[PDB]
């Protein structure tokens, strides 16, 4: 019928041939045929597929990873990995790269495997620990909240991490070193952006966000050796829920609760309401307001990278911790979630602009020499690369993140940034 | 590099199924886990030449280490000690054999070695968990294992030893009175898995 | 500019580009309402195939009922005439009940007769997708069933 | 066993004795200190069992079986998929999708059919499949609608008992086509299709179901490797025919384009967390499940059977995991079972049809199944 | 304080703001403040009460511009009443002395225009 190659229809003996129902485009090729009655029609040579618009090499048909076709040869960068479109198949690398624990909003947390779960806790917990089995314990951080309960305006979380040596409590929005760690060779508080990241040893570090999402970052090391409220970092994610005594609890309350430092403090309740806390659920008006607010995660900004990253589980957390926190004045139980998800995708390096003059606005000419003259010496940043070479820490010192919003005082290559009075000032000037 | 006296470097394939019941009291676990160490001790232990698994059974399988599992013997040594007491009030020898029978061993790749399950019973199974005795000892007779029922206590199920032995040529049942009967007959317990070697 | 569509007569309709049939259901179907982001939906409910009542759905919370004898619910009880709300000020305009609702862009009329009336905003152009049609110019093609598939049987594409 | 923490001051008061650990309120023997789970306190030595793996209450400590138990892609309701690695999404494309596959050795190649059942454009659900067993020649049973089984497009009267397939009636109109002790499928004519399937697929399966290794993350994998983050890219990479439309923007809120079902979606599909499922809610959390109902209430053309649908598939999820709940009574939805026949929550499959009377050689290895068995001698 | 009784702006703020579900968009609580400042300033009572974390309110849009950074538009708690620019030279008898929120602090020279919200050379404008 159509040249230039020959045309079969069926062999019209029991229907058992392939017809023009079962055409094998190279993303069908592999699955298995249809299901269908011999239809009589034609198709690709043997050893072709049918792709696009017609006939297509079998072995150059391109792979797909986000829809988008990648022809042969070509790669992609998923986490720190990396492969390769090869006879319609990825060929990835093999790095486990490093796993981040977030404590996202004030009564949600992501594990290191990738779950995550509700736990609205008042008592003191263990986020991440070493002293799990038999393997020596190392280090061991504790989240400890204060007036949590629920999500709340009056909510601080006071985290105390027992570091080989010592504890470097973060209560409030600072960093307070109540004993010093012996090995004090490699311990660096880094201050950039919105965040205090620190390097507490090789290869554990904690980001925080100085009001309520603490990340902590591990690398090969620390597999299969943690445990806590952030999992046991052994890839797989359904064992994540595994109480301090050895055990699956199926609901996350049960299992958060076997993690209370305090055998004595408090047992959360199982609270039998799914979603629409507190307010939501009784308000209406407020139940509206939440889920219509707490939508710019789907919105143009974020379309980019709401497919790197599916936000569902941070329209859950925006949804939460906004009905139950009466947001006054201080209206950041909102825009810190926001701002997790925004970090969460530039971890992706796909950086987002969401702050703007009315919705969570954030300004930084008060740090802008407000002395006198007021430079501009700071700025606000999206990206905002987050260790820096400065006066304190000159050298390139390793950081667990890429780059990280918040206040960037961006100078030119004279006068690198200062440490103590905030501005940058000729190199000489550092200790 | 034998620690003591042996070193059985041959290609082999071997798994332990240190009961869990609550006969074996806690001490006479240890002492069991004791055997275990010091048994795996004595062989070349790699996936190249020597495979070893240890599977509790407590009514249900426990597998701490795997036969396909590559660390370095010391860690192995560390685990096999660190083996935790069920003291469960009735093990399964049958759920242990269809364990091994299905889930370790049902993906043979490495037929130089051979197939060699160590059954410590110390308990009595019930009846009403015996359907599928027979079938699963015949099944893995099928798949070249060769069973040792160890009858550790003097409540360990002697019927089903010598049974094992019965449906299989290679079979041998080493009925002991105690665990301290273990330490006596370990060289002859290696020397009789040495002896059934795959080379 | 604004379309026009029109419950009149008894059990007759009269799409936003004129084609006009007639069909007495009773099961409140949908008037209008964009089919992609609907953030509110008027529903023009049915009695024994007669036309009872005229319903306005914002997003999923605030429902309000018109009813053709003049009584008012918010879904579950009752209320005076004037009732101004969010948006939704629901007046007597010039004897007929009028609910107006201009943020989103419509104003729905019940006369005496019982004859409903919409009147939506440009920026639903080929937008809406309630049973009054697609405000296309394209009057031929008012028949959009809620399946995607364009049917000629007025009862099938209503229903 | 935080250590370095009790760092704050000595205060005078009471304690206890020497070595007793002072649980909830006593001072009790440091050895008789139980292990909790879910809010539970056990003595040691206690044999809390799980699905397969059986766990003991050592020492302030559960010492857990590590088994494969087996898997389960329940495909229930309006695209509710379950994949073997308890991971609940929903996708609702119209194609014909590979739900599971053999892809090691082949020995099965589930398909599904999935069309649109209601008005609704979120309402998408499987309304046939095609198993197709190459083990047995190359057979394609075609579970169809209304839980007909076909042949070979050949009808077939059941129960068939052919070389392994043993498809028969289960208690309440389902064909169960079981095979050599490892497919259990089981197909109500309409949604259902949960495939039990033996740990020697694990991690050897492919398709919608994903892998049964046993961790959700690769649950997402395409046929060309790399996993994808959103369910639509997962769900399409599965897709049979080279024409039907690639899922965009899979809907999550059915309820918006039927603002008139709100009310009664949230007040229906609310018993889930109500205390009537209590007792299972630990057993298994309800959160997908109440999702699951309130997408399929506020997205199908029968609102109350949807509801009955959405409910039930919770209390089988239960089931399959020891605790029965009652859930069966007017305002709930019931059974009904035709004359002669009744309820009978939990009764026994064996002991009826007849054909077992003339064949009493076959075994009973059946649990109950909560159908409309007979009375009994009947 | 002492001189303008807050008593009908803390009942102004105690009400509205509970009747408000400010979610993200905070300006319901924070309006109501500000209005209490514009009225103090009225009294030439200026207060700078605007912080980081207390309604922030933020200038850095304007400054962005292809050039780079501009470093002009501040945000200036009380600020002067209508400054004379290109599109309006000459001055005004404005009903306020003085007005928070942004403003350019542009040099002795090159007065503020409108479209461009940038301040230039007189010449360049009408
Ligand atoms: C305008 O038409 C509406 C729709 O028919 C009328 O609403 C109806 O009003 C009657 C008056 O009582 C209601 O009857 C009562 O219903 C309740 C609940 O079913 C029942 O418990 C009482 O015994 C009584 O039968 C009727 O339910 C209601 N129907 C609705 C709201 O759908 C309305 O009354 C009419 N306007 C006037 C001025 O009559
Ligand atoms: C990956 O690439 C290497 C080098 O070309 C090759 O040896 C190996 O077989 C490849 N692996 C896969 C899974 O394609
Ligand atoms: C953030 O800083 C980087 C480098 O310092 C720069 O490339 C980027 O444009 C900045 N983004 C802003 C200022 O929004
Ligand atoms: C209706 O929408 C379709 C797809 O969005 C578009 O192709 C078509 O042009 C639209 N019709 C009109 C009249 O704009
Ligand atoms: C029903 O099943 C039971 C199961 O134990 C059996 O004993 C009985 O004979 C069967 N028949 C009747 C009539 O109960
Ligand atoms: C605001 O402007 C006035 C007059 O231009 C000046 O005196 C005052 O210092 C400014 N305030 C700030 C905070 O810049
Ligand atoms: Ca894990
Ligand atoms: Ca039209
Ligand atoms: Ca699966």
């Amino acid at each position: 019928c159509r040249p230039p190659m020959v045309k079969l229809v069926c062999p019209a003996d029991n229907l058992r041939a392939e017809g023009l129902e079962c055409t094998k485009t190279c993303q069908n090729y592999d699955l298995e045929c249809m299901s269908m009655g011999c239809v009589s029609g034609c198709l690709c040579p043997p050893g072709m597929v049918r792709h696009e618009n017609r006939c297509v090499a079998l072995e150059r048909c391109p792979c797909f990873h986000q829809g988008k076709e990648y022809a042969p040869g070509e790669t992609v960068k998923i986490g720190c990995n990396t492969c390769v479109c090869r006879d319609r198949k990825w060929n990835c690398t093999d790095h486990v790269c490093d796993a981040t624990c977030s404590t996202i909003g004030m009564a949600h947390y992501l594990t290191f495997d990738g779950l995550k779960y509700l736990f609205p806790g008042e008592c003191q917990y263990v986020l991440v620990q070493d002293y799990c089995g038999s393997n020596p314990g190392t280090f061991r951080i504790l989240v400890g909240n204060k007036g949590c309960s629920h999500p709340s305006v009056k909510c601080k979380k006071r985290v105390t991490i027992l570091v080989e040596g010592g504890e470097i409590e973060l209560f409030d929005g600072e960093v307070n070193v109540k004993r010093p760690m012996k090995d004090e060779t490699h311990f660096e508080v880094v201050e950039s952006g919105r965040y205090i990241i620190l390097l507490l040893g090789k290869a554990l570090s904690v980001v925080w966000d100085r009001h309520l999402s603490i990340s902590v970052v591990l690398k090969q090391t620390y597999q299969e050796k943690v445990c806590g409220l952030c999992g046991n970092f052994d890839g797989i994610q359904n064992n994540d829920l595994t109480s301090s005594n050895l055990q699956v609890e199926e609901d996350p309350v049960d299992f958060g609760n076997s993690w209370k430092v305090s055998s004595q403090c408090a047992d959360t309740r199982k609270v039998p309401l799914d979603s629409s806390p507190a307010t939501c659920h009784n308000n209406i008006m407020k139940q509206t307001m939440v889920d219509s607010s707490c939508r710019i995660l789907t919105s143009d900004v974020f379309q980019d990278c709401n497919k790197l990253v599916d936000p569902e589980p941070y329209l859950d957390v925006c949804i939460y911790d906004t009905c139950s926190c009466e947001s006054i004045g201080d209206c950041a139980c909102f825009c810190d979630t926001i701002a997790a998800y925004a970090h969460v995708c530039a971890q992706h390096g796909k950086v987002v602009t969401w702050r703007t003059a009315t919705l969570c606005p954030q300004s930084c000419e008060e740090r802008n020499l407000r002395e006198n003259g007021y430079e501009c010496e700071w700025r606000y940043n999206s990206c905002a690369p987050a260790c820096q070479v400065t006066c304190q820490h000159p050298e390139p010192l390793a950081c667990p993140v890429q780059c990280v919003e918040g206040c960037h005082a961006h100078c030119p290559p004279g006068k690198i940034l200062d440490e103590l009075l905030q501005t940058c000032v000729d190199p000489e000037d550092c200790p | 590099p034998p620690l003591h006296d042996f070193y059985c470097s041959r290609l082999l394939d071997l798994v332990f199924l240190l009961d869990g019941s609550s006969r074996l009291s806690e001490a006479e676990f240890e002492v069991l886990k004791a055997f275990v160490v010091d048994m795996m001790e004595r062989l070349r232990i790699s996936q190249k030449w020597v495979r070893v698994a240890v599977v509790e059974y407590h009514d249900g399988s426990h597998a701490y280490i795997g036969l396909k599992d590559r660390k370095r013997p010391s860690e192995l040594r560390r685990i096999a000690s660190q083996v935790k007491y069920a003291g469960s009030q009735v093990a399964s020898t049958s759920e242990v054999l269809k364990y091994t029978l299905f889930q370790i061993f049902s993906k043979i790749d490495r037929p130089e070695a051979s197939r060699i399950t160590l059954l410590l019973m110390a308990s009595q199974e019930p009846q009403r968990m015996s359907r599928n005795f027979v079938r699963y000892v015949q099944g893995l007779k099928k798949k070249k294992v060769i069973v040792i029922p160890v009858g550790i206590g003097p409540h360990a199920n002697l019927k089903q030893i010598r049974l094992i032995e019965k449906q299989a040529p290679e079979n041998k049942a080493f009925v002991l009175s105690s665990v301290d009967e273990l330490e006596q007959q370990r060289d002859e317990i290696v020397s009789y898995l040495c002896d059934l070697a795959p080379e | 500019s604004t379309a026009r569509c029109s419950l009149f007569g008894s059990d007759f309709v009269n799409t936003f580009d004129g084609s006009m049939y007639s069909f007495a259901g009773y099961c409140s179907y949908l008037l209008a309402g964009g089919c992609q982001k609907r953030s509110f939906s008027i529903i023009g409910d049915f009695q024994n195939g007669k036309r009872v009542s005229l319903s306005v759905y914002l997003g999923e919370f605030f429902d309000i009922h018109l009813f053709v004898n003049g009584t008012v619910t918010q879904g579950d009880q009752r209320v005076s005439m004037p009732y101004a709300s969010k948006g939704l000020y629901l007046e007597t305009e010039a004897g007929y009940y009028k609910l107006s609702g201009e943020a989103y862009g419509f104003v729905a009329r019940i006369d005496g007769s019982g004859n409903f009336q919409v009147l939506l905003s440009d920026r639903y152009f080929n937008k809406t997708c309630g049973l009054c049609g697609n405000f296309n110019i394209f009057a031929e093609d008012d028949f959009m069933t809620q399946e995607g598939t364009l049917t000629s049987d007025p009862y099938d594409f209503a229903n | 066993h935080i250590n370095e923490m009790c760092q704050e001051r000595c205060v005078d008061g009471c304690s206890c004795p020497e070595g007793q650990l002072l649980d909830e309120g006593l001072c009790v023997e440091s050895t008789e200190c139980p292990c909790v789970h879910s809010g539970k306190r056990y003595p040691p030595g206690t044999s809390l069992s799980r699905d397969c793996n059986t766990c003991i209450c050592r020492n302030s400590q559960w010492i857990c079986s590590n088994e494969e138990c087996p898997g389960e892609c329940l495909v229930t309701g309006q695209s509710h998929f379950k994949s073997f690695d308890n991971r609940y999404f929903t996708f609702s494309g119209i194609c014909q999708y590979l739900l599971a596959r053999d892809c090691q050795d082949h020995s099965f190649s589930i398909v599904i059919e999935t069309v649109q059942c209601a008005d609704d454009r979120d309402a998408v659900c499987t309304r046939s499949v095609t198993v197709r067993l190459p083990g047995l020649h190359n057979s394609l049973v075609k579970l169809k609608h209304g839980a007909g089984v076909a042949m070979d497009g050949q009808d077939v009267q059941l129960p068939l008992l052919k070389g392994d397939l043993r498809i028969q009636h289960t208690v309440t109109a389902s064909v169960r086509l079981s095979y050599g002790e490892d497919l259990q499928m089981d197909w109500d004519g309409r949604g259902r299709l949960l495939v039990k399937l033996s740990p020697v697929y694990a991690g050897k399966t492919c398709g919608l179901c994903g892998n049964y290794n046993g961790n959700q993350g690769d649950d997402f994998l395409t046929p060309s490797g790399l996993a994808e983050p959103r369910v639509e890219d997962f769900g399409n990479a599965w897709k049979l025919h080279g024409d039907c439309q690639d899922l965009q923007k899979q809907h999550s809120d059915p309820c918006a384009l039927n603002p008139r079902m709100t009310r009664f979606s949230e007040e229906a599909c609310a018993v889930l967390t109500s205390p009537t499922f209590e007792a299972c809610h630990r057993a298994v959390s309800p959160l997908p499940y109440l999702r699951n109902c309130r997408y399929d209430v506020c997205s199908c053309s029968d609102g109350r059977e949807c509801l009955c649908g959405a409910l039930a598939s919770y209390a089988a999820a239960c089931a399959g995991r020891g605790v029965r709940v009652a859930w069966r009574e007017p305002g709930r939805c019931e059974l009904n079972c035709p004359k002669g026949q009744v309820y009978l929550q939990c009764g026994t499959p064996c002991n009826l049809t007849c054909r077992s009377l003339s064949y009493p050689d076959e075994e009973c290895n059946e649990a109950c199944l909560e159908g409309c068995f007979c009375p009994p001698g009947l």
